[PDB]
RNA sequence: AGGCUAAGGCGUGUCGGAGUAAUUCAGUUAAGGGAAUUCGGCAAAUUAGCUCCGUAACUUCGGGAUAAGGAGUGCCUGCU
RNA sequence: UGCUUUUAGUACGAGAGGAACCAAGCAGCGGCGCCACUGGUGUACCGGUUGUCUGACAAGGCAUCGCCGGGCAGCUACGCGCUCAGGAAUAAGAGCUGAAUGCAUCUAAGCUCGAACUCUGACCUAAAAAGAGACCUCUUUAAGGAUUCCGGUAAAAGACC
């Protein structure tokens, strides 16, 4: 099913409940930066990106990762050779949920002139990158950029088992939509 | 049953024998013959199969040393000799006396059982001999006279016999002398030397020959024979007739120590720790069987086989595998593969109980200033520390304009070259600001820069790193982001320096169980609430959020820890690094959506207030100190102690030890600059100094304005001072 | 299977859920039954140190859980008595994965084994750090 | 025939009687009995139990 | 409330008894495992007061809520 | 009644694969007994402590043994000891001799082998075995038994020692 968790989610709302909620069900949730602490801080157990994606991280709080053929496992058709195939390589793991909202741009006039400096190095760019990514997965891999519906994502899951299509669908359609 | 290999069985034999050990030294001025002296010993006893040796410098087993026919830092040898009937196993601890080093030479002597002066026949007695001797014998580590270089004597100076034996007493006499004046005690104690009781040798390293007053008598070979093969080309016939390691190993068995006895008042000296404690009548009366000791003297990284660590095993059998502790960093690493040091490689044995260097691989906690056990909070020889970050930094620059490239390569390697300093790499003006431990280290670094590598450059005048410090308690400042729609209460005040001390220790993490830091905050004296209401911790500054029942803080944390973390590296003053500093957020006044809870108006709010709290809170400065040794001589104190306090010179401790002068004081570093020069200038080129990071400290207040004003200079910053009025902005 | 010296009473019956202690993925482990264990009517199977169990995986990575695999326990907190007369207790029970020939899947395992395991399958103990 | 400490009273371990307790951290302890065996796992320490040889040596300490 | 005591009311409704076996009604405790028992966790066990922190999906916006999940608690000395 | 070691990587087989007699240990279940060891219980006993009463201390009552910790004896298992056979006669079956039926034939007589079966054999019970037993000793107003007394290796009453 759906069995790991890359949840780097930039706004740390309800990240609590749903990496517990996972952690019930089992699904190991492999996030790092923010994230990580506040988890591994509640209880949750929490396992960083480090150990996933070849090389480590840097800079916590934007950047992060970004490796080719580890957000072509997420992707799309985790499960159909070619595509799979980034899901797996040298202990490249084959993430099925991922959730990583992008905080909102901002100029911030600064009293001594607009902060465009800092400004411009706030923009995610990490972010966008995994989320299109799994995004991209009308399939197999389910992502929620939205923080606002961890609950139906959960509902589902906990009663039914697996997520279903139209979810699947609509979840995209929303991520890119927030890259938008 | 090769030769080899039943050597191999003898050596572990002699393993559990500690009555048979003679962890043996080699202690030498410059030039005067101890690698020569070394490799030569282990080809005269023929421990290995000859050829092996020689070419493959083998005593100089790491790759400094070996070009130079000079010994020069740790690790160890073995030698097996036959004396009236008898083989001992003799470990040859390597010799990391040479000037160019402090702590080390502690460290390997703290290793050492005894010794071996080499005094070259010609040059005698020399400063860097004078050092060593004192220090090695305040460390308890009895040495025997090998006058090495005889042979230049009788060819080269072409004095006669007669002569060779009036110069030789001489020595013996200078030797004594010394001895005498460094430690009476020791001196009543017989361990003074005289070739008659067969404690001096004679030779030269160069050719493997060597005499000693019993020797001489046994074989029939004297003095005026010697001087005869000598002029008649006959250093052939003299080494096999009476070999160099013959002489040095009958010196170094008969009257040399063993590990138990040796063990014994070495314990007594170096040691503070109760004797009555288990640990300690282990390791003074042979004893492997209790608490481990085993301080990591050497890391012999085996490019193929990882960290190999070399430590005597004063204490602690190795039976295979054991997961243990060290002095200092006692946490929780095991004890893999033991290895014992046969040659000058590895021989890899199972069991070694007592006196007894053994390298041991798979060991996290273990470096120098490390005495590996297996009993937690292992009390101290020396107390040691494991704290130095750079504190002295130069601007070096690169005049000859075709040299840049290489400069940038050379001081690319200095990095792991010497692991103390942290050159800032740059391109845009191409000042490479080296920032070293020491005045004295940069020189020392800059000036090897242009001789082995040779690049044509300099270094400009050096600046002192201060950190940024809160005076007081301050009062709850707003920290408002730009839409207003947060506000953040804050305040700080002095990190107390207990908890700073303990922090830069480093076992206060913010990777650590609540429960267990909380405790040592607490009792350090941490109010119980900051203590559990802690979130952070950089270098000695921490952010309490002692707040309570603020919606969206446990998530918004972050954006205002960035800001904290931005504000600590660089204060609102001097722009320096804050240190010591505490901060308390009292109220979190938040808009409920994220959107207005952006990273980009979360981390000014954060920033602006903390900074207008350091400021409002007298910003003050940290000079670091500079704890000072001089080993110089007794009568010379006048002006060497003058000047001290002159500049601010904290007398600590003045070992008067007979005729020398030892004084230790701490004088700050940025007044340390010149004393260098001054000293021995004054002292008449009598004046041995060493430094060592005195710590940071509250900069006098003085003339901190001046302090203030010329590094707001340096670094091109506002005459304005930085008024906290502006950066508590409407 | 060879001998044991010491007496082990068979303390873990199916459904106890036990902690894995080696590098394999496995977390916690349930006994479903024990080979060679020949039962009488209502009795659990009994395992007892030195006893290989069929397994299930309940917590560890997604490749290990819910395998049935073969487990080999090396701690008990049951007492046990070796033949000198002297009773050996563990502060915890503890298992590692194996094959039917009593190899081990895990490369290094965590935590004091017995030597009972030790010796009757000698694989065990070489990849054991420390056997009691 | 191998002689054995009580970890808590410090009485030796008779032959044919007494356990061995063996912790996660690969640390043995041998008791002479359940009553040993019991106060150490209470969390009670020997130095602190004057009827045991640790507590026995704590209070002649002064 | 429950416990221990006044005042007041009572010992008022079959005895004795040597292990007084097995069995049974009602209780206490129980190594290791922990629902494998059973139609079914029936029964039993767990938790438990008060203070503070913190509290989700969903919602008819009232709630859910003591949600969940954490910390403290005795005695003595002196006090605000 | 299984597993493992050995036989044996042997017979067999081109290889792959792969036995059997004998021998040893261990284990599962069953049976019988036992309590040195270990575990449980242990309302004998010892301690700590909450609430309250006996004026305070001390010493005591009550609250499930108030609760909590420890625990000797005893009992107990989750602990411990012991728990092959051999022989006879047979079933299926394999043979010997052997005619009817010159030969042949395990069969019609006769004969030898042949199972976790049956019997015997190492266990328990058994003079109320109506054929109601054998032997010895003691003594015939005795031997000896019971009752009373102090008990427990025994015991629901009896009985038993």
């Amino acid at each position: 099913m759906v069995k790991r968790a890359l949840l780097s989610v930039s706004d740390k709302t309800g990240i609590t409940e749903f990496a517990r909620g996972l952690e019930a069900l089992g699904v190991k949730i492999i996030s790092t930066g923010g994230t990580a602490k506040i988890l591994r801080d509640a209880g949750i157990e929490v396992t960083d990106v480090s150990e996933v994606t070849g090389y480590p991280e840097m800079m916590g709080g934007r950047v992060k990762t970004l490796h080719p053929r580890i957000h072509g496992g997420l992707l799309c058709l985790r499960e159909s050779k070619e595509q799979m195939e980034e899901a797996e390589k040298e202990d490249i793991s084959l993430i099925d949920l991922v959730a990583v909202n992008l905080y909102p741009f901002e100029i911030t006039i600064s009293k001594e002139g607009v902060e465009l400096e800092e400004a411009i190095e706030n923009i995610d760019i990490g972010g966008p990158t995994l989320l299109r990514s799994a995004a991209k997965n009308y399939r197999s891999v389910t992502v929620i950029s939205n923080p606002s519906d961890y609950g139906h994502v959960l509902k589902e899951l906990r009663s039914s088992g697996i997520i279903s299509d139209k979810t699947r669908a609509n979840l995209a359609v929303k991520a890119f939509r927030h890259t938008a | 049953m090769g030769r080899r290999k039943k050597m191999v069985e003898r050596v572990t034999t002699l393993m559990n024998d500690p009555q048979r050990i003679r962890n043996i030294g080699i202690v030498a001025h410059i030039d005067h013959g101890k690698t020569t002296l070394s490799d030569n010993l282990l080809a005269g006893a023929g421990m290995i199969s000859k050829e092996l040796a020689g070419k493959q410098l083998f005593m100089d087993s790491d790759e400094e040393e070996q070009a130079r026919g000079i010994t020069i830092d740790s690790s160890n040898v073995s030698m097996v000799h036959t004396f009236d009937n008898e083989d001992y196993l003799i470990n040859l601890i390597d010799t990391p006396g040479h000037v160019d080093f402090g702590g080390d030479v502690t460290r390997a002597m703290r290793a050492v059982d005894g010794a071996v002066v080499v005094v070259d026949a010609v040059e005698g007695t020399m400063p860097q001999t004078e050092t060593v001797l004192r220090q090695a014998l305040r460390e308890h580590v009895r040495p025997v006279l090998f006058v090495n270089k005889v042979d230049r004597l009788i060819n080269e100076l072409q004095v006669d016999s007669q002569e060779m034996q009036i110069r030789l007493g001489k020595v013996i006499d200078h030797v004594n002398k010394l001895i005498k004046n460094m430690n009476p005690e020791k001196f009543k104690a017989g361990w003074k030397v005289d070739a008659a009781a067969g404690t001096v040798a004679f030779g030269s390293a160069l050719y493997n020959w060597a005499i000693s007053v019993p020797m001489m008598k046994k074989t029939g070979v004297s003095f005026k024979d010697v001087y005869d093969y000598c002029k008649a080309g006959d250093m052939k016939s003299l080494a096999e007739k009476c070999p160099l390691h013959e002489a040095v190993l009958d010196m170094v068995i008969h009257f040399l120590p063993n590990p138990i006895e040796a063990q014994k008042g070495r314990v007594k000296v170096i040691w503070h720790g109760d004797e009555n404690t288990e640990i300690g009548k282990a390791m003074t009366h042979a004893n492997a069987e209790g608490d481990l000791a085993f301080m990591v003297t050497d890391i012999s990284v085996d490019p193929h086989a990882g960290e190999v660590a070399t430590g005597r095993l004063f204490s602690g059998s190795l039976t295979r595998g054991m997961e243990v502790f060290t002095s200092g960093s006692a946490r929780k690493s095991r004890v893999q593969q033991v290895g014992i040091f046969m040659g000058p490689e590895r021989l890899e044995v199972d069991k070694i109980p007592a006196g007894n260097i053994a390298a041991v691989t798979g060991l996290k906690e273990a470096i120098v200033g490390s005495t590996v056990t297996t009993l937690d909070g292992m009390t101290p020889f020396e107390s040691i520390r494991h704290v130095s970050e750079p504190v002295v930094t130069v601007a070096v620059e690169a005049k000859h304009t075709k040299d840049l490239p290489k400069l940038i390569e050379v001081l690319r390697q200095v990095a792991k070259e010497d692991p103390t300093l942290q050159i800032t790499l740059d391109e845009e003006t191409g000042e490479h600001l080296m920032a070293g431990m020491g005045e004295l280290h940069l020189e020392v670094i800059a000036h090897r820069i242009e001789r082995d590598k040779n690049v044509e450059i300099t270094t400009s005048k050096p600046i002192v790193v201060y950190r940024e410090t809160i005076k007081k308690k301050t009062e709850p400042i707003e920290g408002k982001s730009p839409n207003r729609h947060n506000r953040f209460y804050i305040y700080a005040e002095p990190l107390d320096t207990e908890i700073v001390s303990a922090i830069k220790e480093g076992e206060v993490s913010m990777n650590l169980p609540e429960l267990e830091r909380r405790q040592k905050l607490i009792d350090l004296g941490m109010e119980k609430e900051e203590a559990k209401g802690i979130v952070g911790i950089f270098n000695s500054n921490i952010f309490i959020d002692m707040t309570k029942g603020i919606q969206y803080l446990n998530e918004t944390m972050e954006l205002v820890l960035d800001g904290f973390e931005e504000v600590m590296r660089a204060g609102p003053l001097t722009r320096e690094p804050v240190a010591n500093v505490k901060c308390v957020l009292v109220d979190a006044k938040l808009h409920e959506d994220a959107i207005h809870r952006g990273p980009a108006q979360i981390i000014p709010a954060a920033r602006q207030a903390i900074q207008a709290g350091m400021l409002m809170a007298e910003d003050s400065l940290l000079e670091p100190y500079q704890k000072v040794f001089v080993q110089v001589p007794q009568l010379l104190m006048g002006g060497a102690t003058k000047e001290l306090q002159g500049r601010r010179g904290i007398i600590l401790n003045m070992t008067t030890e007979g005729d020398l002068a030892i004084i230790e004081a701490r004088v700050p570093v940025a007044e340390m600059f010149g004393f260098a020069g001054e000293i021995r200038s004054a002292t008449e080129g009598r004046a041995m100094w060493s430094t060592e990071f005195g710590g940071f400290d509250v900069v006098p207040s003085s003339i901190l304005n001046d302090i203030v004003g010329q590094i707001r200079e340096r670094k091109g910053l506002k005459k304005e001072l930085p008024k906290a009025s502006d950066f508590l902005s409407m | 299977m060879k001998g044991m010296r010491s007496n082990i009473p068979r303390a873990l019956n199916a459904g106890a859920q036990i902690a894995c202690v080696d590098n394999t993925g496995a977390k916690v482990v349930e006994i479903i039954s024990v080979k060679k264990y020949r039962g009488v009517k209502n009795r659990m199977p009994c395992a007892g140190i030195g006893d290989m169990c069929v397994v299930s995986v309940k917590k560890g990575t997604p490749e290990m859980r819910k395998q049935v695999l073969l487990a080999v326990v090396v701690r008990q907190k049951q007492e046990f008595r070796r033949p000198d007369g002297l009773h050996v207790s563990f502060e915890d029970n503890a298992m590692v994965i194996t094959d039917e020939e009593g190899i081990p899947k895990g490369t290094d395992i965590k935590g004091p084994v017995a030597r009972e395991v030790a010796e009757r399958f000698p694989k065990i103990g070489t990849t054991a750090s420390i056997i009691v | 025939m191998e002689q054995r400490k009580c970890y808590f009273c410090g009485k030796m371990l008779e032959p044919g009687t007494g356990k061995l307790y063996v912790k996660k951290d690969g640390s043995t302890y041998f008791m002479c009995s359940s009553k040993c065996m019991s106060n150490f796992a209470l969390g009670r320490l020997p130095r602190r139990t004057e009827w045991t040889e640790k507590g026995k040596i704590q209070l002649k300490k002064a």
